[PDB]
């Protein structure tokens, strides 16, 4: 069974850095390219990074080239984001999400992990 | 950016009732080469999202098939024939058309 989970979440300091995990298992992690997803309270959607099999980042929202960072351990079966000047519009609900190529999209999400903006 | 409007925002449903939601595309999605790269996400409540419908029809795994999806270009459509409980939640539409991917507004199934 595709399971995918997210941890790390919670209350971050404005203007500082936080890495998200996210833990993949029933399917060869390494064959597949992921992602991060996020969703805000107004529970608008929006896609934070892509990363390919290879552990290359194939995609960053514009706004976000500068403080996201989207790799992965393969060993650990692992994949990671790293934000960094984190403002307020920061505070969504993060989800890792698999690239399935027959969709060519998202084909499964984790749970989430909340990460809540302070100052 | 391609926008995804999907009407209506809020749509209050009786169980057993058809159902059609909407996915406006600002752009077309058959001006490239990926035609209708257009998917369907529900998502109940303290659940996290799950694939519904991919590529305007294709229904996915774990999906009933009360649920169809329609449409070509910019105006697509998904219908649930007999509307259950466990549909209720938050639809969003999806495209890959086009770079980058871009997700809709969402449509709330909300018993009345
Ligand atoms: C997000 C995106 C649309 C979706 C695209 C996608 C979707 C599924 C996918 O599946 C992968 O396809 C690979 C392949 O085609 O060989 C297989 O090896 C993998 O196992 C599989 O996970 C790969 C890709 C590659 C680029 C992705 C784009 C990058 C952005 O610019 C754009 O917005």
């Amino acid at each position: 069974q595709v399971q995918l989970q997210e941890s790390g979440g919670g209350l971050v300091n404005l203007g500082g850095s936080m890495t998200l995990s996210c833990v993949a298992s029933g399917f060869t992690f390494n064959t597949y390219y992921m992602s991060w997803v996020r969703q805000t309270p107004e529970k608008t959607l929006e896609l934070v990074a892509a990363i390919n099999s290879d552990g290359e980042p194939i995609y960053y929202p514009d706004t976000l080239k500068g403080r996201v960072t989207i790799s992965r351990d393969n060993a650990k079966k692992t994949l990671y984001l790293q934000m960094s000047s984190l403002n307020f519009e920061d505070t969504a609900l993060y989800y890792c999400a698999r690239l399935n190529y027959a969709v060519y999209g998202m084909d499964y999400w984790g749970q989430g992990t909340t990460v809540t903006v302070s100052s | 950016d391609i926008e995804l409007t999907q009407s209506p925002p809020s749509l209050p449903v009786s169980l057993g009732d058809q159902v059609s939601i909407s996915c406006r595309s600002s752009q077309s999605l058959v001006s490239n080469n990926r035609r209708n790269y257009l998917h369907w996400y529900l998502q109940k409540p303290g659940q996290s999202p799950k694939l519904v419908i991919y590529k305007v029809s294709n229904r996915f795994s774990g999906v009933p098939d009360r649920f169809s999806g329609s449409g070509s270009g910019t105006d697509f459509t998904l219908k649930i024939s007999r509307v259950a409980a466990e549909d209720l939640g938050l639809y969003f539409c999806s495209q890959s058309s086009h770079v980058p991917l871009t997700f809709g507004s969402g449509t709330k199934l909300e018993i009345k």
